[PDB]
């Protein structure tokens, strides 16, 4: 049968700029991860617009690689499906959709994953699914806040409400892609094309990106630039030259002071002042 | 000794002394969290066991309406015990948890397989309130109200260790006053 | 049997883990890595680490040592530490003392990237500036004395009491528990392996068909080992900012 | 020094928990003098529980014997045989997680008779089960030089 046709980006490429740019998983990895992509991009049975990858979630017993497609609700933070696999090549399973109960539920706690994804989550604070839904809701809240594309690359389509990638973008120098004003976001935050810029800064006037760079010397001529999250440590975006990718690669564990719930409240009583025993006279 | 319903839907089981509670009393409120404990002027005060809404008893010991003292919590994989300064949580404290999630996962080390210890922690720690809270009223920071928290404060840094196993429920809270309680235990696991 | 681990491999294994180096530190150390191995007399000098920074100039952190003997029971390791912000020029990283070492531990977050820059505490109101150089080798001691990972029974005893390597050593019989590793100066035929350790501290994960176990620690996410055995290396590596997980009794 | 006969029988092979027996039984002070991952027959399973032809569940268990491969090992240690056995611990399943929730076969049964386990119960049959699987092994030429007995054996051999 006619494999089905599918968008990308350079995979190959995106391999290459995070390998200069020190991040990510290496390019053996990367030749991996673009060969499972095309996979997955070319099947019948699963007739996919684009593919793209997310990064990988590390567990205890194994790990997470994940695919974000579009297949050709449907809106808000489920616009994308995520298949998820243990290791490249093995059958994929598509995480469930997302509500906003177990994202909220999941924002309270901080828990590493075992790999599995028919394990429980919680006790005290009670997360509604299992191991699967925990994991579907750190994928939205990452990417509500990471996945982003260099400025003035795309462009909001009014009617549509969709991306228009424009043609006559030219890159900045790579040593230039380092800086927070040189990438916007491209996912809602859970406007839209906002600065990195404008960001929630980490206590101290501390910037919450921080550069990274290819060479030591400012005098090479041809080096990648790139932004690293201290929010969501091993969330990285890079360019260089022409090319540009954005990945995530960790436990999963934000970095913020964490605070464990305390017991939950207890119920007051009725108040005395309307419930009281009356009398009549006295002699 | 006395029995009362309130419009409200909440009730009381218990004694009463110039028309409030004190005493032994049990109130089941509107939510569905009971309490079981001592009274004093028609509020908590004394040692009380408290089941509530999330299925999880706190014990301690009352004052004036508040928790106040060393009170510990519990649920099914989990213990803290700790300060509390008007109810909320403020000084010292440790937390007990168990490994419950990879209970039937296989084990890292074969010193594990056979040992007749379980995968139980313990954690010293300490939480923290704004300083002009924390008073008794008769301006200051206001205390973590319960969405928020804003203004409370947690901090460990030190090792956790080994501890004995937890059980849930606990005997001191036996007879369960609510339903939906669920039982942990390490050679059974939650059910 | 490996006799000193080899950062081609370790970069191999340990990339799926994401701890990576760049293309261009990666040749620099490459070429620099035995010039200043040559030019101090170690025999043996590896590359230890990479912490992030602020500024994004991360710390290259190359330990080396020339012989490892058993004293009190332990075998200690006179090691020596450098460090680097390109991969080709190594500077020493000297030892802080005890009562500094506290102070620096109490420092925490992620280091500025500036090695003359200076942090201030404040105890009983006395001030104290503790360089940042300080900072960065109190963390790679701790993190160091945590985890400092070697197969069980790779190292022997000699004659003149001196901790070498077994050249005899015949493999792990089972790669996938955690009795098969050991801290590095736990003395040979002790008996103490990683399985003494705090349970619930480490995670392993074994391929079975190609025979390459993966060693992570969860009290300081970042440190990985790795042990092949169907080639008999191992070897091992950090990389992030260097601060130890307090929070490990609510993540597991 | 005294020798027993175990087993892990095919359940707790299908498991993937055959390593995982043996660590213990080296971690409990046992040195496994050999080991062998075989596939029993028929006729051989039969003739092994030779002594039991009578008995009604022979079949349910020699069809279980033969549902895959299996571990025989030649442990050695002082006071090996009955050590072993408590090791092993009961042999219902459900009898010894009542009592030794951290026994062998209160970790890797779930039967009856998927125990995991088979060890000796006498120095003369773990003798014969060891010359039965492992006849290359010499067992006690001392014991069996009797200068008396020789010359029988001798009139056996003729």
């Amino acid at each position: 049968d006619p494999p089905n046709e599918f968008e990308a980006e350079n995979m190959l490429g995106a391999a290459a700029v995070l390998d200069c740019l020190g991040v990510g998983l290496g390019r053996e990895l990367g030749v991996n991860i673009a060969l499972a992509a095309k996979r997955i991009g070319e099947d019948p049975k699963l007739a996919v617009r684009s593919v793209r990858f997310f990064g990988k979630f590390l567990g205890l017993y194994s790990d997470y690689f994940v695919f974000e497609v579009a297949f050709k609700p449907g809106k808000g933070a489920n616009k994308f499906t995520y298949l998820v696999c243990s290791s490249l090549g093995g059958p994929l399973t598509r995480l469930p959709d997302v509500t906003p109960a177990q994202v909220k539920a999941s924002r309270r706690i901080k828990k590493l994953l075992t790999g599995r994804l028919t394990s429980h989550v919680s006790t005290y604070p009670a997360f509604p699914g299992n191991e699967a839904n925990y994991l579907r809701a750190l994928i939205a809240r990452i990417s509500a806040a990471t996945v982003v594309a260099p400025s003035d690359l795309f462009s909001l389509n009014d009617e549509t409400g969709e991306l228009e990638r424009a043609e006559d973008w030219e890159p900045p120098a790579g040593r230039e892609m380092a800086a927070p004003t040189a990438w916007v976001h491209v996912r809602p935050h859970l406007d839209l094309l906002a600065a990195l810029e404008e960001d929630a800064q980490l206590p101290g006037e501390q910037a919450a990106w921080t550069p990274i760079y290819s060479s030591a010397s400012e005098a090479v001529k041809t080096q990648a630039g790139g932004l690293r999250s201290l929010v969501w440590p091993g969330a990285v975006c890079g360019g260089r030259g022409s090319e540009w990718t954005c990945v995530y690669v960790g436990w999963g564990v934000k970095n913020a002071p964490f605070v464990p719930l305390p017991p939950p409240p207890v119920a007051q009583e009725f108040a005395w002042g309307e419930v009281e025993t009356q009398e009549l006279e006295l002699k | 000794r006395g029995v009362m319903v309130f419009p409200d839907g909440g009730t009381y089981v218990g004694e009463f002394v110039a028309d409030k509670f004190e005493g032994q009393g049990q109130y089941r409120y509107p939510d569905g969290s009971v309490y079981t404990g001592s009274w004093a002027a028609g509020q908590k005060h004394g040692p009380g066991v408290y089941w509530d809404t999330a299925r999880g008893c706190l014990r301690g010991e009352w004052k004036k309406g508040l928790l106040v003292g060393k009170g510990t919590y519990e649920q099914p994989a989990l213990r803290f015990e700790g300060e509390f300064v008007r109810g909320m949580p403020a000084g010292t404290a440790t937390y007990t948890l168990t490994g419950h999630r990879t209970l039937d996962m296989p084990c890292f080390a074969a010193q594990h397989i056979q040992a007749e210890e379980g995968p139980t922690l313990a954690l010293p720690c300490a939480y923290g309130i704004p300083p002009g809270s924390g008073d008794e009223p008769q301006d200051k920071p206001p205390l973590p109200a319960h969405p928020k928290y804003e203004g409370l404060t947690f901090t460990a840094e030190q090792l956790p260790g080994a501890a004995p196993d937890t059980v849930f429920p606990p005997e001191e809270g036996k007879p369960v006053p609510i339903t939906a309680v669920p039982a942990f235990s390490v050679s059974t696991g939650l059910v | 049997v490996q006799l000193e681990p080899n950062i081609t491999l370790v970069l191999k294994h340990l990339a799926s883990c994401g701890a990576v180096v760049s293309a261009e530190q990666q040749a620099a150390l490459d070429h620099s890595i035995p010039i200043k191995r040559i030019e101090a007399g170690l025999r043996s000098l590896t590359l230890w680490g990479r912490l992030t920074t602020l500024n994004g100039k991360d710390y290259l952190v190359a330990e080396g040592y020339n012989v490892a003997s058993s004293k009190e029971g332990a075998a200690v390791y006179e090691t020596k530490y450098f460090y680097s912000q390109d991969g080709a020029r190594w500077s020493d990283l000297q030892p802080v003392d005890s009562e500094t070492a506290t102070r620096c531990a109490r420092i925490k977050g992620m280091l500025s990237g500036d090695p003359a820059k200076n942090y201030e505490l404040e105890e009983k109101p006395l001030v104290f500036q503790i360089p940042e150089l300080a900072v960065l080798r109190c963390r790679v001691d701790a993190i160091a004395t945590a985890t400092s990972v070697i197969p069980t029974d790779s190292t022997i005893l000699n004659a003149a009491s001196q901790v070498v390597p077994n050249r005899l050593f015949a493999g792990a019989a089972y790669p996938e528990k955690l009795e098969s590793y050991q801290h590095r100066f736990s003395l040979p035929g002790s008996g103490v392996t990683l399985s003494q350790d705090l349970r619930g501290t480490w995670a392993v994960q074994y391929d079975a068909f190609k025979g390459v176990a993966q060693v992570r620690s969860l009290l300081f996410p970042g440190y990985f080992f790795y042990y092949a055995a169907n080639e008999l290396t191992w070897g091992s590596l950090y990389v992030g900012d260097g601060l130890r997980n307090n929070d490990l009794i609510f993540m597991l | 020094l005294e020798k027993t006969f175990a087993l892990i029988k095919p359940d707790a092979v299908r498991a993937g928990k055959a390593q995982e027996i043996m660590q213990l039984i080296e971690l409990n002070g046992f040195t496994i003098i050999a080991k062998q991952k075989l596939q029993l027959t028929r006729a051989r399973a039969e003739e092994f529980y030779g002594e039991h032809k009578g008995k009604e569940f022979f079949p349910k268990l020699v069809n279980f014997m033969t549902s895959g491969p299996i571990w025989a090992l030649v442990l050695a240690k002082p006071g090996a045989i009955l050590a072993w056995r408590a090791l092993m611990g009961p042999t219902n399943v459900f009898k010894a997680r009542a009592e030794q929730p951290k026994c062998l076969r209160a970790l890797y049964g779930t039967d009856g008779t998927q125990n995991a386990t088979h060890g000796s119960d006498s120095p003369i049959s773990a003798a014969r089960e060891i010359k039965f699987f492992f006849p290359t092994l010499s067992g006690d030429p001392t014991i069996y030089a009797e200068p008396t007995a020789a010359a029988e054996y001798i009139t056996k051999r003729i």
